[PDB]
DNA sequence: ACCA
């Protein structure tokens, strides 16, 4: 959830 | 048509299109489904009149708290998405393949935001998520919409990373090397273990969430050493910083990174310098440092990445949603009003 | 300071 990827 | 994942000849033809397209993205490669092994893959493509692939979309289907799936084509589709008539044809093929199982098909291509493009997409029936949700921050969208991208084609004769930078930045980059930092790179289990140590340490330092090692193991199994590379910075046998970069299509993308606690001698700058050098050595158009929250000195992501990207961040069109079940879409997605 |  946090950087995407 | 829909891709039969059990037909290796069809899969290879799809992969050849993906790897050779100027619009190719690692998150649209079929290896990305092996990384995202908790998602269900569904892939579609279009052909020209001679049967050659001209457009492709790799979708991953995830669960929701409803009876419907979330269909997501990360940084896809692979084609010129501003050619909206062709986009509609590919999206129609994707919708046929979803067979009513998803409430939305979302795609977030790396194409610049513009008013004219946003208006066209809305005119074609899509719901867009960009400037209307910006107040919710970086995580308003799944991937960051603002990205720090270094365009290396502006420097056709650059031989080394330092050739891209003003003197004041040359000094910042030289500093870790002068102080004894050395960087090696590879895509073996050894470098992955070193990365994972620094990555978990970073995540604990920031109180943020972090992926299990098996995620990166699947990525290392899916992508070879010409595609995925882990860069590891050390000083006199001490592990300091690492980063993972993926080369695909027109860009090398700095994806994950971390540093150990204590003194690190600016080792992250040495990692960046070597990752950029990889881009120069392979004649790659772009080096993408990834997302920021805002173009402000208050954002520490921007401060760090601005050392290497002096141009303005690229602002993308954001999320493009083909709404399929509007009742579920309204329950699960907010429009920023 | 952070240097994701």
């Amino acid at each position: 959830a946090x950087c995407x990827x | 048509p829909v891709l039969n994942l059990n037909d290796p000849q069809a899969v290879e033809r799809y992969e050849e299109f993906m790897r050779q397209s100027p619009y190719g993205q690692v998150t649209q490669d079929l290896g990305w489904a092996k990384v995202k092994n908790n998602w269900e893959p569904v892939d579609v493509y279009l052909e020209d009149d001679q049967g050659a692939i001209i457009a492709a979309m790799s979708m991953l289907l995830g669960d929701t708290p409803t009876d419907k799936k979330f269909a997501y084509a990360s940084k896809g589709p692979v084609m010129d998405v501003t050619d909206v008539d062709l986009l509609d044809r590919l999206v129609d093929e994707a919708v046929k393949a979803l067979d009513g199982r998803a409430y939305v098909l979302r795609f977030d291509p790396e194409v610049a935001y513009s008013d004219e493009f946003n208006t066209t997409l809305q005119d074609h029936g899509y719901v867009t998520r960009n400037r209307n949700v910006a107040d919710a921050g970086m995580h308003a969208t799944i991937q960051p919409r603002l990205n720090m991208v270094l365009d290396l084609t502006k420097f056709p004769d650059a031989k080394t990373t330092l050739d891209l930078y003003p003197s004041k930045t040359k000094s910042k980059i030289k500093r870790p090397f002068r102080d004894g930092v050395e960087v090696h790179s590879g895509n073996s289990a050894t470098e992955l273990d070193e990365f994972f140590k620094t990555y978990t340490t970073m995540a604990e330092r920031h109180g943020i969430t972090h992926r299990p090692i098996e995620y990166f193991q699947r990525m290392q199994a899916a992508f070879d050493a010409d595609t995925m590379r882990i860069f590891v910075a050390e000083r006199e046998g001490k592990l300091l910083s690492t980063g993972i970069a993926l080369k695909y299509g027109r860009k090398i993308w700095y994806m994950y990174a971390g540093s150990m606690d204590g003194n690190t001698y600016y080792a992250p700058y040495a990692v960046q310098s070597e990752m950029i050098q990889w881009a120069l050595d392979t004649n790659t158009d772009l080096y993408d440092l990834g997302g920021i929250e805002s173009e402000s000195t208050d954002d520490s992501l921007y401060v760090f990445k601005h050392v290497f990207v002096k141009d303005a961040p690229r602002e993308y069109i954001g999320e493009i949603d083909k709404v399929l079940d509007p009742e579920v879409y309204a329950e699960l997605v907010k429009d920023g009003h």
